[PDB]
RNA sequence: AAAUAUGUAAGAAGUCCUUGUUACUUAAUUGAACGUGGACAUUUGAAUGAAGAGCUUUUAGUGGGCCAUUUUUGGUAAGC
RNA sequence: GGAAUACUGCCAGCUGGGACUGAGGACUGCGACGUAAGUCAAGGAUGCUGGCAUAAUGGUUAUAUGCCGCCCGUCUUGAAACACGGACCAAGGAGUCUAACGUCUAUGCGAGUGUUUGGGUGUAAAACCCAUACGCGUAAUGAAAGUGAACGUAGGUUGGGGCCUCGCAAGAGGUGCACAAUCGACCGAUCCUGAUGUCUUCGGAUGGAUUUGAGUAAGAGCAUAGCUGUUGGGACCCGAAAG
RNA sequence: GAAAUUGUUGAAAGGGAAGGGCAUUUGAUCAGA
């Protein structure tokens, strides 16, 4: 990561301004849409009890 | 030789500077919320009219509100709830999510409520309640300079800035949610809706996520 | 109730003010109390926090102290600062002239300082020619020589000076501190 | 004195600052040094190890006088001189009329070496000298007059 | 001295957030949303209504 | 000495109070209290007297009259909240108020309080006669009966 | 072969570069360690918090415990 | 196909009733309204009015009523206890003084400090004055014979308040006492090495070491007093059976 | 010339103790303005 780091600032400092540099949390999920073609919703529903013994 | 006049004029102006800037960045702010919402609003229907379904993003902000007393916490929860500075009953605080942080609302889970602010909840929280930890002394916000002379350097200028980063989890939200002093609630005044607060909101409860009712209930508290 | 993460109601632990009944220390104390909140000078600060200081925390300072600070590169003309006790010395033989001020001056070492040229001056007549500790170089003697702490931490492998009220063969020498008898330490 | 005992602020309060459980009685751990070996071994052997047994040689009716040497170091050498003729003797450095110094007659047994003096010449007569004290003191162009 | 809520004491609301009187004189609280007519999918329909 | 008298004193300077801020706004009375509405008093000596609603007066009184020639009570002050406000008119164009303040009331009957409750009454009863049984409703005192509700009455 | 619990790390005392000391080490300026010099501050390098952090002296009482949930031993069991 | 309504949510939408509170005490602030004068609900209650002017309010006390309230002290895990002492009241009644000390603090002086053994003197157990010693400190280390503390700006490095220079400022540089870590140097002990010289067995230079010391490395101590703590003393008070 | 304890007088209360706390009624008593 150091060394990752200081080729990411080198990279920052001759190219532009913006380096974000720290690690960071696993962020909370952007939106997404969700296609169902060919992945129509199929319905389960809760199985009766049985013994299979 | 009076050195009074011309400096009372000089900071009215500068007063009224201050109050336009701050006028114009609340009125970006309602544009800005306006457009985000019918955005949103927008792409359900529009996944919905492509026979797809609009997977809103997760949310990025929950509001937490410890619901047990201080007797008998085992250490983890308890340094957890201190952590998330939530020292008292009713007292309540903002946390951005993240791993990290869901990760503590997790172990902390039997103790809060928590869920999900909208603005209305975040605009009332922090006008009627809103304190600034500042020289740690707890400041009531009864002003824009009290935010601007503790938060100016983040480039929030008054409350409804203080509201922005809150609501919006902006570069500077944890300096701007440590600054806010942890929220006294009261009890809710309609009371808690259950017979029992200690079992999850799933159970019948009141802790845990319940994700949107966190609004209902903390307008109650508040 | 409140889960307190500190103790409640905790004094700071650092002296307000002299636990002396001095009246000219006290005024001391009030003058440079009106320096420390009206100057910003750090200086101004540790004079006044220095002044409530007990004796073991003043310890003396002698003038071959001074004259080593003053040997200091840059600080041969800064007016050396001591809040308590100067002390003589006559260990040193060339004290340079210069200006002290100090608590207290012993009467031998007033009589260096001023043979050598220099003159000794109190604390306030310190404050009205550097109101903001200007060109000064505050100087503190040995605290950790004192014969009371060589006894602290006191314990085996330490080496931390019994307490002990004879010295001598047969005076806590024998079983505990050679490995003839018994054990070392 | 007695009003700014704490006695006075127990007055009232049962036990007198001594615990209900464990009282204050007589000597609960022996009397003065005892068990320094079973039930004090620890609070002897730390803070107080070597305190048991014998550690060197005897001496039958041993006389300090004996032994009587105060030692000075060469870092003073120069208080034994009265302080107004200290100056004359420090300026004009010379070989003649060098200071004498009756190191015996202040007091001092053996002079130690471990300041050092100004290049002055001074005539120190002593009963003993270390030798780094003699080398400074020749270094500086004196001489150690051996005395009794 | 003594602590003013907004939301009440429309003086203290208006001496934050100037923004409040622009808000209340175009009643931004109440403001219509633009009429659509989008309709959802055959899919997404019938998907609600399976049983 | 039996006190050793303190080494400083309290001063005796009685401070200025500070500016307050409470300007007196005008009264905002209900809106069922409107000139000529017939009103029962609760309180008072008159209390169960319906009495004629007249001027509101400057000092938040509302200025009524029995008439003193049906039930006997004069042209007076009384407090708003010891009053209900029924929902009985009369038409007070024709009675003329403006003589009736405050300092009319201000502190054996004075001759010229009979000569104005007399021209008063003389128009209210002329108002009056023209609704049947409005005289003696004004005549009458107001009582509760058994098994009156006050929050479900109306009046 | 889990869950819980647990060690370490997440920087300026860092990363890299040039070359001085030695009686150590190497076939050997080979290396080892310590140095001299040089470049790299917005996120100086996850989160959250921090009535601050660090340090010292000196002394009191105490050194019979018991209870609840859970893990658990002896015991048929026990308010063992 | 076009509406409505429910449900949920939002409004910096309007408004009615009720209760508790009125802290502060010239002005200063942020605002609102007004073109501006100025006004305001804007850094905490004012305006108007009535009765009374004393037992009316209030205090105290006794009682009544509603609800609550086991007997203290003590040992104890646990006492209201079917654990112990206590019928009652007065007076007396238990951490003291001393020798020697630890820490801390105050004071005097300070490489010194301590006048009070004693002498002088006195307004006579006071106060005042004082020589020589002596105690502690200024040197340690070794069983001892004995030896005995600067390579150096009394060291290097890292940090270090304060000060100094530059800079609007941030910061940069310099100097860095106390103090902390670490590597060295010096003294003593221990183990080696063993020069010139020679009473030829003395002397012990020089250079070393996984060794060791309660050391040195520009002194801090001495004295008085106070709380607390320690030990011996009857030793906080009372108590054996014994000898 | 205290208290324990007691007589008389006066006041009050009193269905198997009494005493106490909060609050007010009633009686008595009283200061302040
Ligand atoms: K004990
Ligand atoms: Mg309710
Ligand atoms: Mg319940
Ligand atoms: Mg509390
Ligand atoms: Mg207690
Ligand atoms: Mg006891
Ligand atoms: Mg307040
Ligand atoms: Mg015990
Ligand atoms: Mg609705
Ligand atoms: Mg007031
Ligand atoms: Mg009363
Ligand atoms: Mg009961
Ligand atoms: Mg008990
Ligand atoms: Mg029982
Ligand atoms: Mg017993
Ligand atoms: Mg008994
Ligand atoms: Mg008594
Ligand atoms: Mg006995
Ligand atoms: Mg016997
Ligand atoms: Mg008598
Ligand atoms: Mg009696």
């Amino acid at each position: 990561r150091v060394k990752a780091n200081a080729a990411k600032r080198a990279e920052a400092k001759a190219q532009g301004v913006a380096v974000q540099l720290k690690r960071q949390p696993a962020q909370p999920r952007e939106s997404r849409i969700v296609s169902t073609e060919g992945n129509v919703p199929q319905t389960l529903a809760p199985v009766p009890y049985e013994t299979f013994i | 030789a009076e050195q009074v006049a011309a400096e009372r004029a000089a900071r009215k102006a500068a007063n009224k500077e201050k109050r336009a800037i701050i006028l114009e960045r609340n009125a970006a702010y309602q544009k800005e919320y306006e457009t985000a919402e019918r955005n949103i609003i927008q792409a359900k229907r529009d996944a919905k009219a492509a026979g797809s379904y609009y997977v809103e993003a997760q949310h990025k902000l929950v509001f937490v509100v410890r619901i047990k007393g201080i007797n008998k916490i085992p250490p983890k929860p308890r340094k957890v709830l201190q952590l998330l500075r939530l020292t008292r009953i009713n007292s309540g605080t903002f946390v951005k999510v993240t791993k990290a942080t869901l990760e503590l609302l997790k172990l902390i889970e039997p103790y809060v409520a928590y869920g999900y602010p909208s603005y209305s909840t975040i605009r009332q929280l922090v006008y009627k309640r809103g304190f600034g930890k500042i020289n740690k002394q707890r400041v009531p916000l009864s002003d824009n300079a009290i935010i601007e002379a503790n938060l100016g350097k983040y480039g929030i200028l008054s409350i409804d800035d203080l509201i922005h980063e809150i609501i919006t989890v902006g570069p500077h939200f944890k300096q701007a949610n440590n600054f806010l002093w942890p929220f006294k609630l009261s009890n809710p005044s309609g009371g808690w809706g259950v017979p029992r607060k200690f079992k999850h909101f799933i159970q019948g409860g009141s802790f845990g996520n319940r994700e949107e009712f966190i609004n209902k209930l903390v307008k109650s508290m508040n | 109730g409140i889960d307190h993460t500190s103790k409640q109601h905790k004094r700071s632990g650092h002296r307000t003010a002299p636990k002396s009944d001095n009246v000219y220390l006290k005024l001391l104390v009030k003058l440079y109390t009106f320096l420390a909140r009206r100057t910003d000078a750090p200086f101004n600060k540790v004079v006044l926090k220095a002044l409530f200081l007990s004796k073991i925390n003043r310890p003396p300072v002698s003038v071959s102290r001074i004259a080593r600070a003053l040997k200091q590169e840059g600080a041969a003309n800064k007016t050396v600062v001591v809040v308590g006790t100067v002390t003589d010395d006559a260990r040193i033989f060339e004290f340079p002239k210069t200006t002290v001020a100090a608590l207290r001056f012993t009467a031998g070492a007033r009589a260096k300082i001023v043979k050598a040229g220099g003159e000794c001056i109190t604390l306030d007549q310190l404050a009205v020619r550097a109101p903001k500790g200007q060109n000064t170089l505050i100087l503190r003697g040995p605290r950790n020589s004192r014969e009371a702490v060589r006894h602290f931490g006191m314990g085996p492998h330490k080496g931390k000076a019994p307490r002990i009220l004879s010295t001598g063969r047969k005076f806590e020498r024998a079983r505990g501190r050679r490995r003839s008898k018994g054990f070392k330490v | 004195p007695s009003r700014f005992t704490k006695t006075r602020k127990h007055r009232g309060h049962v036990s007198a600052g001594k615990g209900r459980i464990g009282k204050h009685r007589k000597h609960p751990g022996g009397r003065g040094m005892a068990g320094g070996q079973h039930h004090h071994r620890i609070n002897m052997d730390k803070y107080h190890p070597g305190y048991f047994g014998k550690v060197g040689m005897r001496y039958f009716h041993k006389q300090q006088a004996h032994f009587w040497k105060p030692v000075l170091n060469l870092d003073k050498l120069w208080t034994l001189i009265p302080e107004d003729k200290r100056d004359q003797y420090l300026k004009s450095a010379s070989k003649e009329t060098a200071p004498v110094i009756d190191t015996l007659a202040a007091g001092y047994g053996k002079i130690l070496g471990k300041g050092r003096i100004p290049n002055v010449p001074v005539i120190v007569k002593a009963r003993f000298v270390s030798k780094l004290a003699e080398e400074k003191i020749r270094a500086a162009g004196g001489v150690v007059e051996l005395i009794a | 001295v003594l602590k003013k809520n907004p939301l009440k004491n429309k003086q203290v609301l208006l001496r934050l957030n100037p923004y409040a009187k622009v808000f209340a004189a175009e009643k931004l609280g109440s403001k219509k949303a633009e009429k659509t007519g989008t309709k959802p999918a055959a899919v997404f329909t019938e998907t609600l209504k399976h049983d | 000495s039996a006190q050793k008298a303190p080494k400083w004193y309290p001063s005796e300077d009685v401070a200025a109070l500070k500016k307050t801020r409470k300007a007196a706004r005008p009264q905002k009375l209900r809106a069922s209290l409107v000139p000529g509405t017939v009103l029962i008093l609760l309180a008072g000596r008159f209390r169960g007297k319906r009495v004629v609603y007249l001027k509101h007066l400057e000092d938040n009184t509302l200025l009524i009259s029995g008439p003193f020639k049906v039930n006997g009570v004069p042209l007076r002050r009384v407090n708003a909240r010891y009053v209900i406000a029924t929902s009985t008119k009369v038409s007070v164009e024709g009675v003329n108020v403006e003589k009736f303040n405050v300092e009319y009331f201000a502190k054996e009957i004075k001759a010229e309080r009979v000569e104005d409750q007399k021209v008063v009454d003389k128009a209210l009863i002329a108002e009056i006669k023209k609704t049947p049984l409005l005289k003696q409703y004004l005549s009458a005192s107001f009582s509760l009966k058994n098994g009156d509700k006050p929050h479900m009455l109306k009046f």
